[PDB]
C-alpha cells in the first residue's frame, strides 16, 4: 500500500542538520563556515592552553 | 501681577493651543514675528500673563508643547505663527505613542516628563505671582490624555495650591476616532477627577452642530472648531488681562462654579454666533445674548441640559454692557426655567463684565455651565468601557505595557462614584 | 567596558537617542563608593591568582550565531492577557525550553507581563 | 524623526518594491538618479540624503533568486537603489517554505540582518519595518519567517507590519501554496505585528469593473497596492488634520493577541470615462469602501462581523463629513459589528491629493483606505485548511520539506495552531448573551 | 625631531615598502627623483641632503637579490641612497633557519650598520617601523635576527611590527606553520606593537567594498600602506588629538605577551559606491567594527576586545566621534574585557588621506582602528594544530636541523605558543566577586 508506505516513509526521517554556509556578497557569493575563520572551531581542541 | 502657564500636549492639544495663541495674538497685538504693533495702550496693561518679555521689544507665549511624536509641533512651526515661541520649550521626544494611555503615562512619557518639567519649572519660577496651568488635550486617545494626565499629576505635587484648567477633548457619542477611546477616556477622567480644579469638556459633536446649525458653515475644518473653544479660552481669561467691573479670575469662577471638589466638570459656550445669512438681521441686546447663551444649540459638550439640572451657571461678558439688563436677565432666566436648577442653591448664577470686547464685535459673551447632564457623558463612556472590557477587548497593549486589571477597574468604579454624586442632585 | 552614566546629561547617551534601535546594553545609574586598597587578583603575566573563585561562563561571549541559534524561536513580547491557560503554558514553557537565546549578547530578552484567566 | 525601513520579500516583493518606490518617487520628486530638482525634508521618510544631492530609497530588496531584483540593476531606477541594499543570492528556494527559512534562506539572514541596521543606525526616530511578502513562495512564507523571527531577537517589541499577498480564493499559481502558508502564519502568528493581507484575485476584479481594465497583469495590482502603502504613510509625509502613525495600527487594529490579520480595501478607485459622471464625495467614497465587491480581499465581509475598522481619508476631506459618512454607516444594519467594540471606526483626514502616476486610475480630490479585521477572514483560513488537510492526509509533497530541514511533526503543530486561529475567530464572534 | 625608520624586511616587506613611499612621496611632493618641486613635515620619513635631495630614513633587507634588485631599476631609483637598499646572494628558501643561523648573520651586520647612520642623522627617533610576513624565511628569520639586535642597540626606542599573518584557509607555503610558530617565540620578548593585516582578509575585503573580484598584491600592499600613513600621520601632518608612536604600545598591548593588535580601515569604497554613501563619522566607526570589514578574516563578536584605538584623519567634528564611540558602547554585538573600563584610545587629526592613481576614492574623513580582540585565539590555535600535524611526524624537520635549529626549539616554541593560547582564554575570564 504505497500510500502508507509514503506516508511511514515521512513521519519516520529525520531530516539533514544541514551544512552551515553564508553568503557575504550581494550577489550572492557562498562560502562554507567551518573552514573560514569567521567560527570557533580550534578553540574547543584537546591541546588548548596545554602543551 | 498674575501668570498662566499654558501646557499643550497631544495633537488636539497642539492644534487647538495653536488656535488659541493666534487668537490671542490677534487680541493683544502680536505680529508673527513678536512684536506689538497695536492701537490701543490696554493691550500691554496686562500682557504678563501669557507672554514674557524679551530682549527689543519681543513677547513670547508662555508655552510648553508636549508630543511624544515631533510631528504635529512641525506644522504649527510651519503656520503663520510658528516663529512665536521658545525654541527650548518645543520638548518633544522620537517616539510613538500609538494612542496608548500606558504608553503615554507608564513608559516611553516617563522619559520625556523630566525634560517636560524642567521647562515647566523655568516658566514657573521666571513670574512674580503664578496663578496656575492651562492644559489643552484630548481625553480619546494616547499623549494628551496619558502624558497630559502624567504632567497634571507631577505639576499638582510640585504647586498644590495653583489653579489648573484642564480644555478637555471628550469622546463622542455618535461616531469616534480611536478604537480604545473608552479606555483612554475612563483612565484620564480617572487622574481628572482627584487632580484638577476646573475641567472644560468640548465634544467635537457639539462643535459640529455648532459650525453646522449656528454658523451656518458650508466647510468647516479644524480650524474652525478649534477656534471656538480658543474664543471660550480667551473669554474665560478675561478679567485679568483688561479691565471691567466685577472682575471674575479664575479663582473665583472655581469658587463660584464647584460646590464639592469633585463636581468640577464644565460645559463651555460662547454665543456671539450668528450665521452669514442672520448677521443683518441680528438685533443686538444683551437679553438676546443671554438667549443664545443659555439655549441647548450652542453647548461645545454633546450634554443637553434640558435632560438635567444645572448645578452652576457662569457668564463672562466682554463689552461696554449696562448692568441692570444683565441682572435682569440672569435674575429672569432662573425666575421662568425653575426645573433646570437646583433649588438648594438660590441664584446659582454668576457675572462678570468687562468692558473691551474682542476686536470686531461690541458685546461678547462665554458660558460655563457645571449641570448633571454630564452624568450622560460619563454613562455613556460607562457601558462603552464595560462592552470593552468585560471581553478584555484591546487590553492585549494595555498589559504589555505594564499595567493591571485593577487599574481599569478603579477607574471604572471611581468614574460611577462620580456619577452618583452628579444624579443625587436631580433628585436632591 | 561598563557604559557609566553622565548623570545630567543621559538624554543624549541613551541609546534610542544615538541612534541605537537593537536592543542596546543598560547604563549603570549608582555608581557604588568603596574604601582602601584593592588586593591584587592576577599575576605579572595576567594569569589569576590559584586561590580566587573564578566564574563559570565561558571565556569568550556568547554571541550565538545564526547556525546556533534554536529554530523556532520564540518571540519577544508576551503578554499573558485574555490567554488561555493552555496557550499561556504553551508560551511559557516555549521560553523557558529555550535558555540560551536568553542567556546571550545576541539574546532574546523577553517581556513577559500579564496574567491569564485562572 | 518618521523614517521607515521596507524590506521587499520574494519576486512579489520586488515587484511591488517597484510600483511603490516609483509613487515614494513621484511624490517627492526624487528623479529616477536620487538628484531632486528643486533649483524639503519630507523625504527623509522614506530617503536619505547623502550631501551632495543624491536621495537613496531606505530598503532592503531581498530574493534568494537573482533575475527580479537584477532587471532592477539595470532599469529606469538603477541609479537610485544603492547596490548593497538590493541583496540578491544565487539559487532560489522553489516554493518550499523549508528551504526558505531552514537552508538556503539562513545564508542571506546575516546580510540582510546588516543591512537593515545600516538603514536602522541612520534613522533619527524610526517608526517601524513594512515587509512586503507573498504566502505562497520560498522567500515570500520562507525568509519572512527567518527575517520577522531574528528582526523581534534584535529590534523587541518594535513595531513590525506585513503588506502580503493572501493565497487566492480560487486561482492560486502554485500548487503547494496551501503549505507555505500554513507553515508561514504559524512562525509568525506571534513575531508579526499587524500583517494586512490583499488577495490577487479581488484586484482583478476591481480592475476589470472599477478601473476598466480587461485583462489586468501584476503591474495594474503591483500599481493600486502602492497607492495603499502611500495612504498608511502619507500621515507621516504631508500635513493633515488627524495624523495617524504606524504604531497605531497594531492598536487601533489587532483586538487580541493571535487576531492580526486586518484586510484592505481602497477608494476613488474609478477609471477616468466613469468619473466625468461622479461626485466622489466623502460619503460616496467611505460606502464604497464597505461595499462586499470591493474588498480586496475575496472573503464577502457580510458573513462576518467587523472588529476593528480604521480609515485613512487623503485628500480635500472635511473632517463634518466624514462624522456623518461613518454614522450613515454604523446605521445600515447590512454592515455588522462585534458588541465588544461599541466605537470601531478610526479615521485620519491628510491633505495630500492621491499623487497620479503617468500610467493609470484617476485624479481624485478625495480617496479613503480602511483596514477592517472582519471575522469573516475565518472562511479564508477555513479554505486554506480544507487544502492544507486534502494534501497532509496522504503526506502529500511533504518529502521536498522533510528534505531541508522541516520534521514531519512540524507540519502537525503549524495546521493545529491554525485550527486554534480558527476557534479563536468564533469566540471573537460570539456575543455575549448576560 | 619627529622622525621615524622604516626597516622593510623580506619580498614581502620590499613591496609594501614600494606602495608606501609612493605615498608618503606622493603626501609631501617628494618626487619620484628626491626633489621637492619649490614644508619641513617630511623629516618624519625624508631626510634633506645638502643637494636638495630628500633621501628615504628606510632600510630595504632581502636575503636574495631580484625584488630589490627591481627597485633600484624602477621609477623610484633616484630617491632610495644606493646602500639603504641592501641584498644577499642566495634565499633563505621558506627556513628561519637559513635567515636567523645561516644567509642572515652574514647581512645583519650591514642592515645595523646602515640603521645606526639613518639613526644618527635623527634628533628624535619616535620609533623602527618594521614589515615582515610570519611566512617566508627572511620574514620570519631575519626579522627575528634584527628585533633581537635592535633590542640590545636602541633599547627603549619602540619598534612596530607591521607583519602579514599566515591566513585562515589559503597560503603559499608549505613550511608556513612551522616558520611562523618560531618566529612568534622570538619576536614575543623582544618587539612592541605588532600590526596583523591577513591577506584573504583584504582580498575579500576588495571584492566586497571595491569589487575587484581578481586582486593582485599591489590592490592590497596600496591598502597596507594607507594603514601605516594613518599611523603617521600626527607625526607629520597637524591634528586636534595627536598619538605618537610610542602611544600606539601604551595604550594598546594589555600584558607584556599580548602584544599582537589588529587591523581596520573606513571608507574603503570603489569612487563608483562611494556615490550612494553618506561616509559619516558614525557610517566610518560603526564599518571599522563591522566583522565583514576587518582586515584579518576573524569574527571579533566571537570574542572579547581588550583595547581599540581609532584614528580619524579628514574633517573630523570632535562630537561626532564622541556619538559613534558612545554607540558601540551601548550596541551588545560589540562585548569588552572586564579589566578594561575605558577602551578606546581617539586620534582625531586634519589632513584627508590622500588617494595614489589605484583603486579607492578621494574621502573627506577615514578612520583605521586597532583592536586587541582575544578572537585571535582561533588564530593562535589553528596555526599551533598546523605545527603539530608536521612536527609530529617530524616532517621537513631535517631542513631546519641541517641550518642551525638545533630540533630542540621547534618543541620549546610549541610550549610558548601554548601559553599564548592559556593566556589569551585567562587574560578575558572574569570574577564573581
Ligand atoms: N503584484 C504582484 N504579485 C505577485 C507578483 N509575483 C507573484 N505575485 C503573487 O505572489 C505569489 C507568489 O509570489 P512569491 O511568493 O513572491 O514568489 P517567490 O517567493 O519569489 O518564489 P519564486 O519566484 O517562484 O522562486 C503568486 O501567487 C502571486 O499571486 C508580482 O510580480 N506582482
Ligand atoms: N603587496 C604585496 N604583498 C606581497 C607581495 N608578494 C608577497 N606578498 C606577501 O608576502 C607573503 C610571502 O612572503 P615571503 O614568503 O616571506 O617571501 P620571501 O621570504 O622573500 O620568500 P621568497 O620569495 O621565496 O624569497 C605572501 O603570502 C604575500 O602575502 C607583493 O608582491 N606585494
Ligand atoms: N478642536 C479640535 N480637535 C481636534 C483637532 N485635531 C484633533 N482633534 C481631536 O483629537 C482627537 C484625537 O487626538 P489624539 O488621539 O489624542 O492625538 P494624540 O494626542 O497625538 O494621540 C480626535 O477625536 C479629534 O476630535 C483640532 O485641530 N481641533
Amino acid at each position: 500500500n504505497f500510500i502508507n508506505t509514503n506516508a511511514a516513509n515521512v513521519i519516520m526521517g529525520v531530516a539533514k542538520k544541514p551544512k552551515p554556509v553564508y553568503v557575504d556578497k550581494r550577489t550572492g557569493d557562498k562560502h562554507d563556515l567551518e573552514t573560514s575563520g569567521l567560527v570557533p572551531k580550534y578553540i574547543n581542541k584537546k591541546d588548548y592552553g596545554v602543551t | 501681577m498674575r501668570e498662566i502657564v499654558h501646557l499643550q500636549a497631544g495633537q488636539c492639544g497642539n492644534q487647538i493651543g495653536a488656535k488659541f495663541w493666534e487668537v490671542i495674538s490677534d487680541e493683544h497685538g502680536i505680529d508673527p514675528t513678536g512684536t506689538y504693533h497695536g492701537d490701543s495702550d490696554l493691550q500691554l496693561e496686562r500682557i504678563n500673563v501669557y507672554y514674557n518679555e524679551a530682549t527689543g521689544g519681543k513677547y513670547v507665549p508662555r508655552a510648553v508643547l508636549v508630543d511624544l511624536e515631533p510631528g504635529t509641533m512641525d506644522s504649527v512651526r510651519s503656520g503663520p505663527f510658528g516663529q512665536i515661541f521658545r525654541p527650548d520649550n518645543f520638548v518633544f521626544g522620537q517616539s510613538g505613542a500609538g494612542n496608548n494611555w500606558a504608553k503615554g503615562h507608564y513608559t516611553e512619557g516617563a522619559e520625556l516628563v523630566d525634560s517636560v518639567l524642567d521647562v515647566v519649572r523655568k516658566e514657573a519660577e521666571s513670574c512674580d505671582c503664578l496663578q496656575g496651568f492651562q492644559l489643552t488635550h484630548s481625553l480619546g486617545g494616547g499623549t494628551g490624555s496619558g502624558m497630559g494626565t502624567l504632567l497634571i499629576s507631577k505639576i499638582r505635587e510640585e504647586y498644590p495650591d495653583r489653579i489648573m484648567n484642564t480644555f478637555s477633548v471628550v469622546p463622542s457619542p455618535k461616531v469616534s476616532d480611536t478604537v480604545v477611546e473608552p479606555y483612554n477616556a475612563t483612565l484620564s477622567v480617572h487622574q481628572l477627577v482627584e487632580n484638577t480644579d476646573e475641567t472644560y469638556c468640548i465634544d467635537n459633536e457639539a462643535l459640529y452642530d455648532i459650525c453646522f446649525r449656528t454658523l451656518k458653515l458650508t466647510t468647516p475644518t479644524y480650524g474652525d472648531l478649534n477656534h471656538l473653544v480658543s474664543a471660550t479660552m480667551s473669554g474665560v481669561t478675561t478679567c485679568l488681562r483688561f479691565p471691567g467691573q466685577l472682575n471674575a479670575d479664575l479663582r473665583k469662577l472655581a469658587v463660584n462654579m464647584v460646590p464639592f471638589p469633585r463636581l468640577h466638570f464644565f460645559m463651555p459656550g460662547f454665543a456671539p454666533l450668528t450665521s452669514r445669512g442672520s448677521q443683518q438681521y441680528r438685533a443686538l441686546t444683551v437679553p438676546e445674548l443671554t438667549q443664545q447663551m443659555f439655549d441647548a444649540k450652542n453647548m461645545m459638550a454633546a450634554c443637553d441640559p434640558r435632560h438635567g439640572r444645572y448645578l452652576t451657571v457662569a457668564a463672562v461678558f466682554r463689552g461696554r454692557m449696562s448692568m441692570k439688563e444683565v441682572d435682569e436677565q440672569m435674575l429672569n432666566v432662573q425666575n421662568k426655567n425653575s426645573s433646570y436648577f437646583v433649588e438648594w442653591i438660590p441664584n446659582n448664577v454668576k457675572t462678570a463684565v468687562c468692558d473691551i470686547p474682542p476686536r470686531g464685535l461690541k458685546m461678547s459673551a462665554t458660558f460655563i455651565g457645571n449641570s448633571t447632564a454630564i452624568q450622560e457623558l460619563f454613562k455613556r463612556i460607562s457601558e462603552q468601557f464595560t462592552a470593552m472590557f468585560r471581553r478584555k477587548a484591546f487590553l492585549h497593549w494595555y498589559t504589555g505595557e505594564g499595567m493591571d486589571e485593577m487599574e481599569f477597574t478603579e477607574a471604572e468604579s471611581n468614574m460611577n462614584d462620580l456619577g452618583n454624586p452628579v444624579v443625587t442632585r436631580g433628585a436632591c | 567596558a561598563t557604559n557609566y552614566s553622565a548623570n545630567q546629561y543621559e538624554k543624549a547617551f541613551s541609546p534610542r537617542y544615538l541612534q541605537n534601535w537593537s536592543l542596546a546594553k543598560p547604563t549603570k545609574q549608582r555608581i557604588s563608593s568603596h574604601e582602601g586598597y584593592t588586593q591584587i587578583i592576577a599575576n605579572d603575566r595576567g594569569h589569576l591568582l590559584p586561590s580566587v573563585p573564578r566564574s563559570k561562563a565561558s571565556p569568550w561571549g556568547s554571541f550565538m550565531g545564526t547556525w546556533d541559534m534554536p529554530l523556532k524561536v520564540p518571540p519577544a513580547r508576551v503578554t499573558l492577557t485574555s490567554r488561555t491557560a493552555a496557550g499561556a503554558a504553551s508560551l511559557t514553557k516555549w521560553i523557558q525550553k529555550n535558555p540560551n537565546l536568553l542567556k546571550a549578547s545576541n539574546g532574546l530578552r523577553p517581556e513577559i507581563l500579564g496574567k491569564p484567566h485562572d | 524623526q518618521r523614517e521607515c525601513i521596507s524590506v521587499h520579500v520574494g519576486q512579489a516583493g520586488v515587484q511591488i518594491g517597484n510600483a511603490c518606490w516609483e509613487l515614494y518617487c513621484l511624490e517627492h520628486g526624487i528623479q529616477p538618479d536620487g538628484q531632486m530638482p528643486s533649483d524639503d525634508d519630507s523625504f527623509n521618510t522614506f530617503f536619505s540624503e547623502t550631501g551632495a544631492g543624491k536621495h537613496v530609497p531606505r530598503a532592503v530588496f531581498v530574493d534568494l533568486e537573482p533575475t527580479v531584483i537584477d532587471e532592477v540593476r539595470t532599469g529606469t531606477y538603477r541609479q537610485l537603489f544603492h547596490p548593497e541594499q538590493l541583496i540578491t543570492g544565487k539559487e532560489d528556494a522553489a516554493n518550499n517554505y523549508a528551504r526558505g527559512h531552514y537552508t538556503i534562506g539562513k545564508e542571506l539572514i546575516d546580510l540582510v540582518l546588516d543591512r537593515i541596521r545600516k538603514l536602522a543606525d541612520q534613522c533619527t526616530g524610526l517608526q517601524g519595518f513594512l515587509i512586503f511578502h507573498s504566502f505562497g513562495g520560498g522567500t515570500g512564507s520562507g525568509f519572512t519567517s527567518l527575517l520577522m523571527e531574528r528582526l523581534s531577537v534584535d529590534y523587541g517589541k518594535k513595531s513590525k507590519l506585513e503588506f502580503s499577498i493572501y493565497p487566492a480564493p480560487q486561482v492560486s499559481t502554485a500548487v503547494v501554496e496551501p503549505y507555505n502558508s500554513i507553515l508561514t502564519t504559524h512562525t509568525t502568528l506571534e513575531h508579526s505585528d499587524c500583517a494586512f493581507m490583499v488577495d490577487n484575485e479581488a484586484i482583478y476584479d476591481i480592475c476589470r469593473r472599477n478601473l476598466d481594465i480587461e485583462r489586468p497583469t501584476y503591474t495594474n495590482l503591483n500599481r493600486l497596492i502602492s497607492q495603499i502603502v502611500s495612504s498608511i504613510t502619507a500621515s507621516l509625509r504631508f500635513d493633515g488634520a488627524l495624523n495617524v502613525d504606524l504604531t497605531e495600527f497594531q492598536t487601533n487594529l489587532v483586538p487580541y493577541p493571535r487576531i492580526h490579520f486586518p484586510l484592505a480595501t481602497y477608494a476613488p478607485v474609478i477609471s477616468a470615462e466613469k468619473a466625468y459622471h461622479e461626485q466622489l464625495s466623502v460619503a460616496e467614497i467611505t460606502n464604497a469602501c464597505f461595499e462586499p465587491a470591493n474588498q480586496m480581499v475575496k472573503c464577502d465581509p457580510r458573513h462576518g462581523k467587523y472588529m476593528a475598522c480604521c480609515l485613512l481619508y487623503r485628500g480635500d476631506v472635511v473632517p463634518k463629513d466624514v462624522n456623518a459618512a461613518i454614522a450613515a454607516i454604523k446605521t445600515k444594519r447590512s454592515i455588522q459589528f462585534v458588541d465588544w467594540c461599541p466605537t470601531g471606526f478610526k479615521v485620519g483626514i491628510n491633505y495630500q491629493p492621491p499623487t497620479v502616476v503617468p500610467g493609470d486610475l484617476a485624479k481624485v480630490q478625495r480617496a479613503v483606505c480602511m483596514l477592517s479585521n472582519t471575522t469573516a477572514i475565518a472562511e479564508a483560513w477555513a479554505r486554506l485548511d480544507h487544502k492544507f488537510d486534502l494534501m497532509y492526509a496522504k503526506r502529500a509533497f511533504v518529502h521536498w520539506y522533510v528534505g531541508e530541514g522541516m520534521e514531519e511533526g512540524e507540519f502537525s503543530e503549524a495546521r493545529e495552531d491554525m485550527a486554534a486561529l480558527e476557534k479563536d475567530y468564533e469566540e471573537v464572534g460570539m456575543d455575549s448573551v448576560e
